[PDB]
């Protein structure tokens, strides 16, 4: 009822008095409906004029025991309040009081509080202010001191409830302020500044909404405990696995043999400083920081002639790449699991060691980084999926007629709109034909036609407008975004290149008819309405990061600039000011933040930088992968709700389409009219008998075995092959075997199916297609016409020979029916992520066409300083005097659309982008010199691509794809699309591993002793101390470092024995008491197990170190440590059933990892065919290379995870002089030329790399979320 | 660079002056690289006198009017560079002036201390 | 890159031949200058003899009966950077059959270093009036042969048995 509008009175203290009274003497839950910064219930109507922004009687009934009243404010909010006096000293019947009251309950004050907000977060972004500033933040500071003073005097500071400190938000306005009165008046000065950008956080409490969304984010990780203590376990147990291995490894360099003046490798090296003292005794790699890294194994590293391998000196990295302590293996294998810069750790320690421990980095990447942060994304994604139920729960609980009409006739047609898509279409395929070296007459003919079609856009614009008024042409949003593309352009046609590429966006009006382009824009839409609270707050974290970096780390940057720059000028990731501090918070966003670390720790100390880091990645990530995954789980699922029909009013294209299909109907019959007018018993058991022959497992098993073989002879053709000529010899035969051996179970095949029956099978069509290549590179060698050109270029195609083996094996078969059964989404997504990518490269090009060329020193590989050699004239006036002086040109580039699409792909999957970055922000002008950063704010560009492109298309192939595989799963019945019918019946069983029910204790003995040990070994107090003796073992294996002295090895050695012989005795025990019972339990079988290999362990390493010499072999045996250690998840339910998750999800795991391996194999064999001698550059190496089946598959296997393929692709764009050399001769070879083939390249790079991206990702994702939600059940 | 010196060294006839000029470079003070100019000068239009050095090793170029009574007093190991001084005459008043140059440092820095003698 | 193929060891009489010495560096980006000489120790004989060396792009012949303008250079061209050493026999006779050694003295440029290796390799050369086959061709040949035909049989025998089985079968019912 609008009467409880009552005054809080005087008479009202007095019912409250009374009710205390009543209270005391007595010696329930407040409504939620009406719970402070709600509105009103409608039950209460209109309030009255004369009782807003009074004091009010507590409209709740709970609170009638109280003295609490209420405040009313326009826009219907409620404030509860305290009646007990302010201060002790002002009565809520005081003017100060009521005055104050009003002032923080109207909204012109929060308004003010938020521009004041707003208008100092811009001074917090100044590296040095002017001298003036001081009044701006003594202004700033009054008017803080002034709201808290308002709160204050308008509820008591803290006396009580409702009081000012009792929001925890105004302890941070308190602390803000007494910060404030300290620093400038008692007085670290930048620490004091970090403390400034406190003041950015009262953002969160002035703007409505963002407080729930901060208490959200707070509940979301409260959710990942178990997984992060999980990850936790999991990075120490392969840190340590890393110690046991690689400890020292990396301190390997090649010294001088011959050394003068009687000097050693000690005297040497207690006088050296300088890296020009030290290139002088150690191999130095040209323009390398770092000492050559060599090995003692057969497969490292070689040192050259003359230097000889050695362990001194310094890790690589400035000594922080390194395994050599429990800390340093720690962030390495976090670095490992976050996959940031992890092909340089790979290739460092793959030289240092050799080049079998890439079993290590195998197993790392495939069971710790990608499993944990699968499992990391799915404990997110059920986070977000019961909060968002429990939302939906609550949310549920006179002459112009003539005209007007005449172009009304005309306009809107459903022709027109066809023609308007076409000469869109048209527009955009025609903006597409730009390039760098354009003749004058194609650069004419482009201006007319964009001019042509902005004159028809305006035109079309014009007739809507006349054809219907302004009041209903400006009520449509796509006419709105018509309109402004059409002013646009007609405001660069009065007068650039961004204003030309605002035409691009009219593409999206294609949206309409295209189902999985509307997916995109819903996505975009969602990003600032729905989760635009999450947005903001996602843009309020990282201009905090980027602020409070920049205050701690621009000073030392300065400083210390020696230290990480040998011009001791500023490198090019730095914190000096805003701008380079919120690139370096995007690029640790984006996922890099281990090479600007390293600057970071050599100016600035490694404890503030490695607390700053840390901090940044995980909250930044946490609060990005919220925004991915509630965009992803509100678009795919939100708008799935039936709201209106399919197309009720049929599109315009829709209806001219049918008219064009009714004409050409009508058309077709007139046509048809007109013309018309005018004018062998044995044979069938012979097939039976094919038929049993080729249905048989012995036939079936050695066709397989033939397969096996016949691919793995491919792998034996690499360079090296001239050095076995019996081999040779034996596999060509061998391959005239097995093509005999082929032949005729296709000729069975023929007779033993029928020709129809077996060319209406895929399969069947596959090993024909095989067959048939290789029938004819036969023929062709036996009549001689072996080097033939294409005959030559079809021998390259033996390798599609392991292709027979699909089909052979069931599970890789399952497999590849999910991949043929989701090809469809994934061209749509393909095709829509295309025309996405277009508009930017298009944008691209108009921006950098053929400003990438430069001037450079090709023996240093410097770029001239552009006071000297301004342009191309005098750089190649320069050229004519000098002799290894280039005008070069970067071979991924915007030159044309085409390249444009590369760069885009290189900058998208953050491999390579750098160095398109940093010439595209040096970049000046055409045949002009580029200058360092003349176009500094072009990050701009990249930044908005990284976000638009690379993010809101991930969020929509994410989506499309895993839809598609619950689709084909609904389809098949419920039944899983990854797994074989045997397998299932092995997931079954394992299923019901999870929830068997105790079984009964095992009943006490007969002896008096026996039992007594019964009653101890049974304890929960027993099960404690065998967990903190573990735990105790695992920190005196954490305490092993590099250079350890010989006592504390031995001490340490004496403590690891005494805790053997503690394990066996409790085991001991274990036996003794329970009999033969003990074995009856997984984990007590694993326990006796973990203490029998402990003990031979360590009795065999004693035995390789003391009568034998074999470091690795030593080093390998002593892994059997870890066994005990792996007992913690016996006793932590937390963590069990995640390893259960993954237990469940091994047997998909295993047939998608059997199809990588045979993807990976034939991709290899065509890299040992193609790639085996282009020139040595960038990635590819010595070791690193594609020459024979070991380092293929290494090459390979690195780049799976896309790393470093950038990197693998660049010396394969090379193919004209002086890049290459195409007539180079190679010693013990008759191949000639170090040339790369630019498109082969780029077709196994990209088509690799795609299949890695819907394979590693796409089905490892959806099989371990699937089992984690059966696990977690 | 940053020097930190005191402006106004106010010290008593007959007793010690120990110059306080140091400094907080980033990089470590390498001894084969080190500079150090100190100078006197009785006023700062007054042309300086360069009486004591770091070159490598601390050289006192041993002046007459400060006779055998200037010696090193700091650490460039540790960034402190002062001069010591016994029984500081009243002629000893004037300014003196510490420069300092730490490769591979670029700005060159300056510290100037007025010394007062005191009855 | 570069691979240290071996020479073969039979020339047939009175055709040409060619010696392979191919030495490779340890690290294919170093600098160096290499030169070569060749001796030969003829069958029959107990003294290895100079009979050439080559250096900065000119072969300078010893004056030896034996090799006087049949041998050619046949190996790595335009540097002194020397990789591929081998020479090349114009016309193989009977005193062409012997042990010969391929001496290769590099100079590794380094930095504020130069280093000066030296490597030998051995060839023995033995003439022949007609190419032998190789043993491995025949009996990869002969072994293909056979694996062949004894599959052959193997399926035919499967066949015509299980033919039999079948239409016995058959006709039962
Ligand atoms: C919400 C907020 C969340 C984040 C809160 C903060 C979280 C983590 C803080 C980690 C840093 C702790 C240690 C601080 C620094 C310190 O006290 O460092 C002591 C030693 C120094 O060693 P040194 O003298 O040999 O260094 C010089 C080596 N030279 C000569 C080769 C160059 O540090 C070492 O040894 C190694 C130091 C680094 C060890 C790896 C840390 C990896 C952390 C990952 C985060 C996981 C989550
Ligand atoms: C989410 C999306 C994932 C996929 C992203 C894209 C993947 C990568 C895209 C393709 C890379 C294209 C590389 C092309 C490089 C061209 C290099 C070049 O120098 O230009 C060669 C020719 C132009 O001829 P020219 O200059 O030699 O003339 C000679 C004239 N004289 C003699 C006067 C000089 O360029 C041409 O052929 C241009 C036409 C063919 C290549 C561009 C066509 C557009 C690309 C296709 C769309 C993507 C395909 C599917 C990808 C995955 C699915
Ligand atoms: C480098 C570092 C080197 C460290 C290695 C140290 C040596 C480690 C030993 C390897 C494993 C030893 C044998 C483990 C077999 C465990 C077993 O016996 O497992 C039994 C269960 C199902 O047995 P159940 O339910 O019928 O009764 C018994 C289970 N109960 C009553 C608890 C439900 O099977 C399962 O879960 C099987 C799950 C096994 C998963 C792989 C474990 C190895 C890692
Ligand atoms: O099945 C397609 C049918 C029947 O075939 P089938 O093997 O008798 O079937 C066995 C089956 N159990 C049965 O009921 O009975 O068979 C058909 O109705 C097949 C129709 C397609 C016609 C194909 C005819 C020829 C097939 C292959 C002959 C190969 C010719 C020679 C090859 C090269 C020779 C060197
Ligand atoms: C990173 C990995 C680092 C090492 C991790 C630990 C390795 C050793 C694991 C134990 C080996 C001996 C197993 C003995 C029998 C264990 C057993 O009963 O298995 C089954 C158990 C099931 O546990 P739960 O609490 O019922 O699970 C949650 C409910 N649902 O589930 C389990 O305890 C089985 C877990 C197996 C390990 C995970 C798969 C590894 C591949
Ligand atoms: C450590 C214990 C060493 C032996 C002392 C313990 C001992 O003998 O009595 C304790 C247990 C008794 O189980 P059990 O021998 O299988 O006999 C039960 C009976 N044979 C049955 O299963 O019906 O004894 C045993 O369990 C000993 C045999 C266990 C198997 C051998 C390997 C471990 C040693
Ligand atoms: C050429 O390859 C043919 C072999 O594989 C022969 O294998 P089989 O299929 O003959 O093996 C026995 C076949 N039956 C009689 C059991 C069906
Ligand atoms: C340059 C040359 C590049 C060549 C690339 C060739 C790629 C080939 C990929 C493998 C492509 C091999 O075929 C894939 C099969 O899935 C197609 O047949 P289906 O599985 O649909 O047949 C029905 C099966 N069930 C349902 C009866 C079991
Ligand atoms: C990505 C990871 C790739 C490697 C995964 C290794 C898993 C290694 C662990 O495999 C565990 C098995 O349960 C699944 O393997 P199977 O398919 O052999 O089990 C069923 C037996 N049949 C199907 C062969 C008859
Ligand atoms: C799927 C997982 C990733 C791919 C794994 C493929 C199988 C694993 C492929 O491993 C290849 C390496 O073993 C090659 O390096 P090695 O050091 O073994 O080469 C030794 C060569 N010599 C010294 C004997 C001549
Ligand atoms: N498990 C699911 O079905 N979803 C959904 C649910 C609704 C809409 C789309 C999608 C698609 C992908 C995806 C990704 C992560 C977690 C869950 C998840």
């Amino acid at each position: 009822g609008p009467q409880s509008f009552v005054h809080f009175t005087k008479q009202s203290l007095a019912l409250i008095e009374q009710r205390i009274a009543e209270r005391k003497s007595k010696e329930p839950k407040p409504s939620s409906d009406l719970e402070a910064g709600k509105q009103l219930p409608f039950i209460y109507g209109d309030i009255p004029p004369g009782m807003v922004s009074e004091p009010l009687e507590d409209l709740d009934p709970y609170y009638a025991d109280k003295k609490t009243f209420i405040v009313l404010n326009k826009g219907k909010t409620i404030f509860r309040f305290n009646a007990t006096p302010a201060l002790y000293m002002l009565s809520p019947f005081s003017p100060l009081r009521r005055i104050s009251i009003k002032i923080l309950v109207h909204s012109l004050f929060s308004m003010l509080i938020m521009c004041t907000i707003l208008t100092n977060c811009i001074f917090m972004t100044m590296n040095n202010p002017p001298d003036w500033t001081k009044n701006v933040e003594y202004t700033f500071t009054g008017i803080y001191t002034f709201e808290s003073l308002v709160k204050i005097l308008a509820r008591g500071f803290c006396v009580g409830e409702f009081t000012f400190l009792r929001d925890p938000w105004n302890w941070l306005d308190f602390v803000v302020i007494v910060f404030a009165y300290l620093t400038e008046f008692v007085n670290n000065v930048s620490a004091l500044r970090t403390f400034r950008v406190l003041r950015a956080l009262k953002t969160i409490s002035v703007i409505p909404g963002l407080k729930t969304i901060v208490g959200a984010l707070i509940q979301s990780v409260k959710k990942l405990s178990d997984v992060m203590i999980l990850t936790v376990f999991c990075l120490s147990v392969f840190a340590l696995i890393g110690l046991q291995l690689f400890m020292g490894n990396l301190k390997h360099k090649c010294f001088r043999n011959s050394l003068e003046n009687n000097e050693t490798l000690e005297s040497i090296m207690n006088t050296l400083e300088s890296e020009e003292d030290f290139r002088k005794y150690f191999y130095y790699l040209e323009g390398s920081k770092d000492a050559l890294l060599c090995g003692f194994s057969t497969d490292s590293g070689q040192c050259p002639e003359g230097y000889t391998c050695v362990k001194i000196g310094r890790n690589p990295d400035y000594g922080y790449t390194s395994f050599d302590t429990f800390s340093w293996a720690f962030l390495a294998l976090f670095r490992l699991m976050t996959q940031d810069y992890w092909e340089n750790l790979y290739q460092q320690t793959l030289r240092a060691a050799g080049k079998t421990y890439m079993i290590f980095f195998v197993v790392v990447i495939f069971l710790g980084s990608f499993y944990l942060i699968n499992l990391i994304l799915a404990v997110v994604a059920m986070a977000y999926e019961e909060q968002n139920q429990a939302n939906i729960e609550e949310a549920k609980q006179p002459y112009w007629i003539k005209f007007k009409k005449c172009i009304y006739f005309i306009v809107m047609d459903p022709f027109v709109d066809l023609a308007i898509t076409i000469c869109i279409v048209l527009n955009t395929l025609f903006m597409a034909m730009e390039h760098h070296p354009m003749t004058e007459e194609f650069k004419n003919v482009l201006a007319i036609g964009n001019l042509v079609f902005t004159g028809i856009f305006a035109a079309e614009m014009v007739l809507k407008l006349i054809a219907m008024d302004p009041y209903e042409y400006f009520q449509v949003g796509w006419n709105i975004f018509d309109s402004l593309i059409v002013t646009l352009s007609l405001v660069e046609l009065f007068l650039l290149s961004v204003l030309r590429s605002f035409r691009l966006l009219r593409v999206f009006k294609l949206a309409k008819s295209w189902p999985t382009l509307n997916m995109l824009i819903k996505i975009i839409g969602n990003s600032v309405g729905a989760l635009g609270n999450l947005t903001l707050v996602l843009a309020i974290i990282v201009f905090i990061f980027a602020v409070v970096g920049m205050q701690l780390f621009g000073k030392s940057y300065k400083e210390c600039v020696c230290k990480i720059n040998d011009d001791c000028t500023l490198p090019r990731w730095h914190m000096n000011d805003f701008f380079h501090s919120f690139l370096i918070v995007f690029r640790v966003l984006c996922g890099e933040w281990i090479e600007t670390m390293w600057d970071c720790m050599e100016v600035a100390g490694q404890a503030m930088c490695l607390i700053v880091y840390m901090m940044v990645m995980v909250i930044g990530n946490l609060v990005v992968l919220n925004l991915f995954l509630a965009l992803l789980l509100s678009s795919f699922s939100s708008d799935n709700l039936t709201a209106i029909e399919e197309d009720p009013d049929a599109n315009n294209l829709q209806i001219a389409v049918t008219r064009i299909k009714k004409g050409i109907n009508y058309v077709k019959q007139t046509l048809r009219e007109f013309i018309l007018k005018a004018f062998g018993k044995i044979w069938w058991n012979i097939r039976k008998t094919c038929y049993k022959i080729v249905e048989h497992s012995w036939f079936e098993s050695f066709i397989v075995l033939m397969i096996l073989l016949s691919s793995g002879a491919l792998a034996f053709e690499d360079i090296y092959i001239e050095r076995k000529k019996t081999i040779k010899i034996i596999l060509e035969y061998a391959d005239k075997i097995f093509t005999y051996i082929f032949i005729l179970e296709m000729l069975l095949k023929w007779i033993a199916y029928g020709y129809k029956t077996y060319f209406t099978n895929a399969w069947c069509w596959l090993d024909f297609l095989i067959v048939d290549v290789s029938l004819v590179t036969l023929v062709a060698n036996t009549l001689g016409y072996s080097d033939l050109g294409p005959i030559k270029s079809l021998r390259t195609l033996r390798a599609l020979r392991p292709l027979r083996a699909l089909s052979r094996f069931e599970g890789m078969r399952v497999v590849v029916n999910a991949l043929i059964g989701a090809i469809p989404s994934i061209m749509n997504v393909l095709l829509v992520c295309l025309i996405f990518w277009l508009i930017f490269s298009i944008m691209g090009v108009n921006l950098f066409a053929g400003k990438f060329y430069e001037c450079i020193n090709t023996t240093d590989g410097s770029r001239f300083p552009a006071s000297q050699v301004p342009n191309r004239s005098e750089c190649f006036a320069l050229m004519n005097v000098s002799q290894n002086v280039r005008w070069k040109n970067l071979k991924v580039n915007f030159d044309n659309v085409g390249l444009g699409y590369l760069s885009l792909l290189q900058v998208a999957t953050f491999k390579g982008w750098t160095i398109i970055m940093y010439a595209a922000v040096d970049s000046v002008n055409v045949d002009k010199q580029p200058k360092y950063e003349y176009s500094l704010y072009m990050y701009i560009y990249f930044v908005v691509f990284i976000i638009f492109g690379s993010f809101f298309t991930l969020n929509l192939f994410i989506g499309v794809i895993i839809d598609n595989f619950n689709q084909q799963k609904k389809k098949l019945g419920g039944q899983d699309i990854f797994m074989t019918e045997e397998q299932k019946k092995y997931y079954n069983a394992m299923k019901k591993l999870g929830s068997k029910k105790p079984q009964k204790p095992i009943p006490r003995p007969g002896n008096k002793i026996q039992g007594c040990i019964f009653d101890l070994v049974t304890n929960q107090a027993f099960d404690i101390s065998i967990m903190v003796l573990i735990c105790l073992n695992m920190v005196t294996m954490m305490v092993e470092k590099e250079g350890q002295s010989q006592h504390m090895t031995e001490v340490l050695y004496w403590i690891n024995v005494v805790f053997i012989i503690l394990f066996t005795g409790e085991c001991v025990l274990k036996l003794i008491s329970l009999r033969h019972y003990y074995f009856t339990v997984g984990w007590n079988i694993f326990d006796f197990v973990v203490v029998i290999i402990s003990i031979v362990g360590m009795f065999l390493a004693d035995l390789i170190e003391t009568y034998f010499v074999s470091p690795t072999l030593f080093r390998v045996i002593r892994l059997a440590r870890i066994g005990r250690i792996l007992r913690l998840v016996k006793g932590a339910k937390g963590i069990r059933t995640l390893l259960f998750a993954l237990m469940m999800s091994l047997p998909a795991l295993f047939n998608i990892g059997l199809l990588l391996f045979l993807v990976m194999f034939i991709y290899a064999i065509f890299g040992m065919s193609n790639f085996a001698y282009v020139k040595k550059e960038d990635g590819i190496n010595d070791m690193f290379n594609f020459e024979t089946f070991g380092n293929s598959m290494i090459c390979l296997f690195q780049i799976t995870t896309s790393a470093g393929w950038d990197g693998l692709l660049a010396p394969i764009l090379n193919s004209k002089p002086p890049d290459c050399d195409p007539k180079k001769v190679h010693p013990g070879s008759s191949v000639e030329g170090d040339c790369g083939n630019p498109s082969v390249g780029i077709f196994y790079f990209v088509s690799y790399i795609i299949i890695s991206f819907l394979v590693v990702v796409n089905m490892y994702i959806a099989v371990i979320l699937e089992n984690f939600s059966v696990a977690t059940e | 660079m940053e020097v930190t010196v005191p402006a106004t060294l106010n010290v008593l006839n007959g007793s010690d002056a120990r110059l306080p000029c140091t400094f907080n470079s980033c990089y470590t003070v390498n001894h084969k690289q080190f500079s150090l100019n100190w100078t006197y000068q009785e006023c700062n239009n007054c042309s300086e006198e360069m009486f004591l050095q770091f070159r490598m090793k601390i050289i006192n170029l041993k002046l007459e009017r400060f006779q055998d009574r200037v010696e090193f007093s700091g650490n460039p190991s540790k960034y402190d560079v002062s001069v010591m001084l016994r029984n500081v005459q009243p002629e000893d008043e004037g300014i003196y002036n510490c420069y300092i140059m730490n490769p591979p440092d670029r700005h060159r820095g300056h510290g100037k201390i007025h010394l007062q003698v005191l009855m | 890159g570069c691979v240290e193929v071996d020479s073969e060891t039979e020339a047939v009489y009175g055709m040409t031949f060619k010696i392979l010495c191919i030495s490779c560096k340890r690290r294919s980006e170093t600098n160096a200058e290499t030169f070569t000489e060749w001796t030969f120790r003829q069958k029959g004989t107990e003294e290895f003899v100079k009979i050439l060396r080559y250096e900065n792009e000119v072969l300078q012949l010893e004056e030896d009966e034996r090799f006087e303008g049949r041998v050619v250079w046949n190996g790595s061209r335009g540097t002194k950077d020397l990789q591929d050493l081998s020479i090349f026999i114009t016309n193989v006779t009977y005193n062409h059959s012997g042990d010969y050694e391929c001496h290769v003295y590099r100079l590794l440029f380094f930095e504020n270093y130069e280093h000066n290796t030296s490597v030998v390799k051995k060839i023995h050369i033995e003439v022949v009036d007609k190419a032998n086959r190789d043993m491995a061709s025949i009996v990869s040949e002969i072994m293909m042969y056979v694996l062949i035909v004894v599959l052959t049989i193997w399926l035919v025998a499967e066949m015509i048995y299980c033919y039999k089985k079948i239409a016995a079968a058959t006709e039962t019912a």
